[PDB]
């Protein structure tokens, strides 16, 4: 019922992003697969990434990847592009209002 | 007497498909005017009969075989349709005589957690005879890899459960799907019209 | 793929307002729909859900300002009242389209619309 994300992480191109989606209560569900991932760019309403972390996608670069287990779903990216960072959101589902992540923004120096 | 459609349709839990109920009905007035004309049934058909004529007709076998299926698959339940349903978990003959009914359940039969009581057969080692209930969950062996009473690589636990959200599209909202069937002529009729 | 909204709006707190979303580019009967808000400086609040054919319409509890939702299908259209308009209710609403069932989903999006609850 209570999901959580890491407070902040800032990154650089080529790096492999994993953000901590922190899920209170149960781990996933008896449905064996749940949650989600989303990306909000400025001036661009958010967008599906990979549903149930396990699947997709079309328009979705395979550089996007990950999985999930337990109370923390595992985010994965490879060789980021300096224009492609945006806050990533993981849903709940199957239980309770679905809500979203408190938010964290990949950020690059230089 | 009275024919217990009111306990067929309006009953609480519908069996999942791979074990499909079979409820005979007999020795009663079976009045189709109160069914068909409820007009809440988001589909319908009738095959060897045309639903209005029935009120005057006298059956013997009347078997209401209820079960829940996935919205897009009602199409598969009919004569002449093949696919995961009519082939594996629930057959229909082709020459089969009687109606086919469905109205979405999506208020009830689905939970946000995708109620998993509802489940069906995915991998079976043949394709059913007409009206063969298959209840056996004995594990499936795809290749020559011995399963030996456990899940296995290239082994299969033959059942599969639909995830139903209540929020599914019309396709994956579960439809309650009854069926019926009957003899028509040449046997003494317990069933009747009015 | 294709969606329309109302623009922003101004209402005195305490009242109500009806909000619109206009859909096109698919069969609007066959996809459940949901409103979602973004409170600035706050993570996305998920507003409400509706069924596809006929209304499931379940909300979060929190406290409801008794926002009521319905579809008009022949108009490919979605509607949102919000009664009990209050300060915090200021946010960016969104109308979003689910997909045929899955671990989800929420695919496409209305771009979003401001909320002004003010004197």
């Amino acid at each position: 019922i209570v999901l959580t994300q890491s407070p902040t992480l800032s990154l650089s191109p080529g790096e492999r992003a994993t953000l901590s989606c922190r899920a209170s209560e149960s781990v996933d569900n008896y449905g064996i697969s749940f949650m989600n991932w989303f990306q909000q760019k400025p001036g661009q309403a958010p967008r599906l990434l990979i549903y149930a972390a396990s699947n997709q996608g079309s328009g979705i670069p395979s550089r996007f990847s990950g999985s999930g287990s337990g109370t923390d779903f595992s985010l994965t990216i490879s060789s980021l592009e300096p224009e492609d960072f945006a806050v990533y959101f993981c849903q709940q589902s199957k239980e309770v209002p679905r809500i979203f992540g408190q938010g964290t923004k990949v950020e690059i120096l230089k | 007497n009275l024919c217990p459609f009111g306990e067929v349709f309006n009953a609480t839990r519908f069996a999942s498909v791979y074990a499909w109920n079979r409820k005979r009905i007999s020795n009663c007035v079976a009045d189709y005017s109160v069914l068909y004309n409820s007009a809440s049934f988001s589909t319908f058909k009738c095959y060897g009969v045309s639903p209005t004529k029935l009120n005057d007709l006298c059956f013997t076998n009347v078997y209401a075989d209820s079960f829940v299926i996935r919205g897009d698959e009602v199409r598969q339940i009919a004569p002449g349709q093949t696919g995961k349903i009519a082939d594996y978990n629930y057959k229909l003959p082709d020459d089969f005589t009687g109606c086919v009914i469905a109205w979405n359940s999506n208020n009830l039969d689905s939970k946000v957690g995708g109620n998993y009581n509802y489940l069906y057969r995915l991998f079976r080692k043949s394709n059913l005879k007409p009206f063969e209930r298959d209840i056996s969950t004995e594990i499936y062996q795809a290749g020559s890899t011995p399963c030996n009473g456990v899940e296995g690589f290239n082994c299969y636990f033959p059942l599969q459960s639909y995830g139903f959200q209540p929020t599914n599209g019309v396709g994956y909202q579960p439809y309650r799907v009854v069926v019926l069937s009957f003899e028509l002529l040449h046997a003494p009729a317990t069933v009747c019209g009015p | 793929v294709k969606l329309v909204e109302s623009g922003g709006g101004l209402v005195k707190p305490g009242g109500s307002l009806r909000l619109s979303c206009a859909a096109s580019g698919f069969t609007f009967t066959n996809y459940g729909m949901s409103w979602v808000r973004q409170a600035p400086g706050k993570r996305l609040e998920w507003v409400a859900e509706i069924s596809s054919g006929g209304s499931y319409t379940y909300y979060p509890d929190t406290v409801t300002g008794r926002f009521t939702i319905s579809r008009d299908n022949a108009k490919n259209t979605l509607y949102l009242q919000m009664n009990s308009l209050r300060a915090e209710d200021t946010a960016v609403y969104y109308c979003a389209r689910f997909r045929y069932g899955g671990g989800g989903t929420v695919d496409y999006w209305g771009q979003g619309t401001l909320v002004t609850v003010s004197s």
